[PDB]
């Protein structure tokens, strides 16, 4: 229990203990005991451990980064010569450090120290120590564009050598793709290059490189789908403005025939990089269909599902039928969170108008509108009915064929269900006018329809508050003074003076000199009758303008 | 590249949620989230913020809530795994999660390019990279040991990502590494032929039984094999021989490890030929699909009927099964459970065959109809189940069955016979090898999803079904 009780206050809080008193000498005690004896093997590896994950923490300022740096370097070459396991760790966390604290940089002592070693060593626990060292170069080669660009005709003489594939592979392809664009961006290229600099940090090259894809290709065969990914997105970045991609032809061609989720965006975003220069105009159709299938297949997860649910929906054109919008289009079989995924394929189909598909979307909404109207379900389903509602209702702002069909319903599941107030409020909020002006009409008539005697008058008024206006005038003050009876509690009376402020914005004169008048005299709180009597004063005795700019 | 990796237990009533049992942040991607993104960058929070906003997000987390705009508002719309965390007063974005099973799963990747717009997610490799991490680790986790499973985790992965950067997302891989210790390009995800082919077709079939509207059935497959072989490289490729009376193969789509799929599996969505099955693959220390099929057959196995007139408290379930004579008769657990939602407290019942064991809770009789149908193809149920006082909450609140409208919830197996006609052929072996194949294949039957649809009430439909 020496340094268990120590880290757990900081990896309880690393910002919040190294802000405190017992924290300033923490990284002392942790650089001190490095090369100590008294020290287990599994205090050792725990204490490298922390050193490893928050470089940031303990080392902030350049001169503390490279101390430690010079520190961690000694401790691991005054190492007993005895096979134990601090060899990885260390060269790790003290890179780590390093990168991190940003004191990396070839006019330093301690980075002039590190980057000959790790070169050396993963240059050939022998081989998780190179794998080791080589991920430990590459990380640092990312930190500082060009630092690592030393020794690439090493690993291109060795790479039938020791050297375990990916390690090397990565390594080089990153290598490749940041030496070649800073030189190129000087004007010069390799220069040599295919055969431990630090000036990079302020014809036969076509053959040299093409030699460099076919062997990184060769070597990819070994490598996991995830690295495979990210090397290809990379290669993908590369090259496509700097032979044929015939030669990487055979291997995406096959790849394609795959579902994995890695692979499919690998191809997908290589479709999308090189444009149309190697996809054909029949291929896209496959990889769409592809796509499309795997968006439903009941051998993947829902999150596969869904991911390419969303990739076909925005897949990239190469040159900018019916049946395929058959493979993907909703159903209520559909777990709630992919159908919208699937709701613009239908707004698609039907936008331009085997049943009617208006007929198939009504069937659809209204199985959702009568999902939403069980009382005592899960509130996933009200905001199912209305995503649903919102992306019809933007994807089909123009066609009051199917519009109409989707009002009445909206009004009849107010109707129903009036505990969903807040959720037809924000609709009216997002929703364009073309259809903010209509549903407005057919919700205020719902609304006002009732005599107002329900229980349901505090989720009204909400509704009543959100889209009373002047276009209706009589209707309106008959429901308000009926409801002014049903309002006990203050929420209720805070709604209905959120509806006589609408009016007030509004502009609506003659009556609500009565309507506000009787809210003002006969409600239960104080604050809404104060409410109400301010606001009948600020209509009663403003201009129009004015009202606008000071009320 | 990711930021950080999670895995956070779901713990149901906690206030926290759930303990985290991996957090491991990477700060050369967060300095050089710095470089990259620039004015647009939000930093990474501590483990207990990011529970809470992930758990609010996620909507496991006190679901109770009347409305929360920031989550169930009717202009934020999550067709995608891919969530926007708000920590902070910043947005933090991109962030990862799934759930299955009580494990939740997470990651941050990196964006290259700042975020003023959001890029479009067909772009950052970062999603894919997290969510295919993520998904490796939930196979590992529950595989199939209950504590040393989640407690090597941190010594496992660290060996797989170890400053920010995927090397495998097999963890079991990250485990045969670590606990035991290749001169050429061996795959990087490896450290007497036998093979055990768990082919696995379950029948899901919402049979319905209208007029236009059509019989639906789908039978889902797959095939778990292994050339768990010795040699350098030994070539076993098996074959599958499905009858003339069977199809082709359908609805192919193959393994990560897997190379390639035909050109017809492409084609054939919803060559042609019941052989000879040549399907290349690359020889795991996984388990390696050469596909997962979905083969089709025009027979349907089991037929079904069901009626409740709602006469009062009276839910008369004159049901009628109809056992098609291709199935053999001989059923492991053919349990016609008949949930009750929306609904036995007087189990006048009259049953033909088996007992009709109202369980406890006297709200859903599992009617065991038990090993085996009659010689008469047929069950029925005339009970009146005088049901005591209208339980609105108490029974089982399934909104796909409301009213008049359910149907039988056939939990029904079967042992070795399917309904598409798998049947592995070792015979035939072609290779550039020499062995002896001990193909273990297998079958089974499930009841995936066997609604005996109401033909007296309607039914949820599908696009094509009501397509002629």
């Amino acid at each position: 229990d020496a340094w268990a009780q120590r880290l757990g206050a900081f990896r309880a809080s690393p910002s919040a203990f190294m802000a405190g008193p017992e924290g300033e000498d923490l990284g002392r005690d942790l650089l001190s005991d490095l090369r100590s004896e008294k020290l287990s093997e599994q205090t050792k590896v725990s204490l490298l451990a922390l050193s490893m994950e928050y470089p940031a923490q303990l080392w902030p300022d350049a001169s503390a980064a490279e101390v430690a740096a010079t520190s961690l370097l000694d401790t691991l070459v005054l190492l007993p010569p005895r096979p134990s396991a601090l060899r990885r760790p260390l060269l790790l966390a003290a890179t780590t450090a390093l990168a991190a604290g940003g004191a990396l940089g070839p006019t330093s002592g301690a980075s002039c120290r590190l980057l000959p070693l790790l070169l050396g060593l993963a240059a050939g626990e022998q081989r998780p120590l190179q794998a080791t060292a080589c991920e430990c170069l590459r990380e640092l080669e990312s930190c500082k564009p060009g630092l690592l660009g030393g020794s690439l005709g090493l690993l291109r003489g060795l790479l039938g050598q020791e050297g375990p594939v990916q390690p090397l592979s990565l390594l080089l392809a990153l290598a490749l793709r940041n030496t070649l664009v800073l030189q190129s961006r000087v004007g010069a290229g390799l220069g040599g290059l295919l055969t431990w600099d630090w000036t990079l940090v302020e014809p036969e090259e076509a053959r040299e490189l093409r030699a460099a894809v076919i062997q990184l290709l060769d070597t990819s065969y070994l490598l996991t789908p995830v690295a495979q990914a990210q090397l290809l997105w990379l290669l993908g970045w590369a090259l496509r403005g700097l032979q044929p991609p015939a030669l990487f032809k055979p291997q995406l061609v096959r790849l394609l025939g795959t579902a994995q989720l890695t692979l499919l965006h690998a191809m997908l975003a290589l479709k999308a990089a090189f444009g149309e220069a190697l996809f054909t105009a029949q291929d896209e159709a496959l990889l769409l269909r592809r796509l499309t299938l795997a968006a439903q297949h009941p051998a993947l997860p829902p999150p596969t599902h869904l991911f390419y649910l969303h990739c076909v929906l925005s897949f990239p054109e190469n040159w900018p039928g019916p049946q395929l919008c058959r493979g993907l289009l909703p159903s209520l079989l559909h777990d709630p969170m992919a159908l919208l995924a699937r709701l613009h394929l239908l707004c698609l189909l039907c936008a331009e108008e085997l049943p009617s598909p208006r007929h198939y979307l009504e069937e659809l909404l209204a199985g959702l509108r009568q999902r939403a109207a069980l009382d005592g379900g899960p509130r996933a389903l009200a905001t199912l009915c209305f995503q649903a509602s919102y992306l019809v209702a933007c994807c089909l702002a123009g066609q009051p064929t199917v519009l109409t069909p989707l009002i009445h319903g909206l009004a009849q599941l107010y109707q129903a269900r009036p505990m969903l107030a807040p959720h037809f409020v924000d609709l009216l909020d997002q929703v364009d006018s073309e259809l903010r002006e209509p549903l407005k009409v057919v919700l205020r008539q719902v609304v006002v329809s009732r005599p107002g005697r329900d229980e349901a008058l505090c989720w009204h008024l909400q509704m009543l508050a959100k889209v009373a206006d002047g276009d209706a005038q009589s209707a309106t003050l008959n429901f308000l003074q009926a409801a002014a009876a049903h309002c006990t509690n203050w929420d209720l009376q805070q709604g209905l003076l959120r509806v006589c402020r609408a009016l007030l914005r509004a502009g609506v004169r003659g009556g609500l000199v009565d309507l506000l008048q009787v809210l003002a005299r006969q409600l239960e709180d104080p604050d809404g009758r104060d409410h109400a009597r301010l606001y009948y004063i600020l209509l009663a005795h403003l201009a129009a303008p004015k009202l606008g700019v000071a009320l | 590249a990711l930021r950080a990796v999670w895995l956070i237990r779901h713990e149901p009533g906690t206030p926290l949620g759930g303990t985290v049992r991996f957090s491991r942040r990477y700060p050369t991607v967060e300095k050089r989230a710095k470089a990259f993104n620039g004015m647009t960058y939000v930093p990474v929070p501590e483990d207990g913020p990011f529970l809470r906003a992930l758990l609010f997000q996620l909507r496991l987390l006190d679901d109770d809530k009347d409305f929360m705009e920031r989550r169930d508002g009717c202009s934020r719309i999550n067709k995608t795994s891919i969530y926007g965390l708000s920590v902070g007063g910043e947005e933090l974005w991109p962030v990862i999660a799934f759930l299955r099973d009580s494990m939740i799963y997470a990651s941050v990747p990196l964006v290259e390019q700042a975020l003023s717009p959001r890029p479009p997610l067909i772009s950052i490799s970062g999603v894919s990279q997290g969510l295919e991490l993520l998904l490796g680790i939930q196979d590992f986790l529950y595989s199939s040991d209950l504590h040393t499973k989640l407690s090597q985790l941190p010594d496992l992965l660290l060996q797989a990502c170890p400053l920010g950067t995927l090397l495998d997302a097999n963890l079991q891989n990250s485990l045969n590494s670590i606990n035991s210790v290749q001169p050429q390009k061996q795959p990087a995800w490896k450290v007497k032929a036998q093979i055990s082919i768990s082919i696995t077709e379950t029948v899901k079939c919402m049979q319905y039984g209208k007029q236009d509207i059509a019989d639906t059935w789908q039978v889902a497959g797959t095939v778990a094999c292994k050339c768990d072989l010795e040699g350098v490289m030994p070539a076993v490729t098996i074959s599958l021989s499905l009858p003339t009376n069977g199809s082709p193969l359908q609805d192919i789509i193959v393994h990560p490890c897997v190379t390639s799929l035909d050109s017809a599996i492409l084609t054939s969505s919803s060559s042609a030929f019941s052989g000879p099955y040549k399907f290349p693959f690359t020889p795991p220390l996984e388990s390696f699909n050469l596909c997962h099929y979905t083969s089709q057959v025009p027979v349907p196995p089991i037929l079904g009927s069901y009626h409740m007139k709602e006469e009062g408290v009276q839910l008369k379930v004159t049901v009628n099964f109809k056992l098609h004579e291709s199935v053999r008769n001989n059923f492991e657990v053919c349990e016609a459970h008949i949930p009750f939602y929306n609904r036995i407290t007087h189990l006048e019942y009259k049953a033909s065959f088996g007992q009709l064991e109202v369980f406890r809770e006297k709200s859903l009789l599992v009617w065991i109809i038990g090993q085996k149908f009659p010689k008469s193809m047929e069950i029925s149920l005339s009970g009146t189940l005088t049901f005591g006082v209208k339980g609105h909450n108490k029974q089982p609140f399934d909104h796909i069955c409301i009213g008049n409208t359910a149907y039988i919830k056939l939990n029904f197996r079967i042992a070795d016979y399917t309904l598409t006609g798998c049947y592995a052929d070792q015979h035939s072996v072609q290779v550039f090898a020499s062995g002896k194949p001990k193909i273990s294949a297998y079958r089974k039957l499930i009841s995936s999803d066997y609604y005996i649809w109401n033909s007296k009430a309607p039914a949820p439909v599908t696009y094509a079904s009501l397509l002629p």
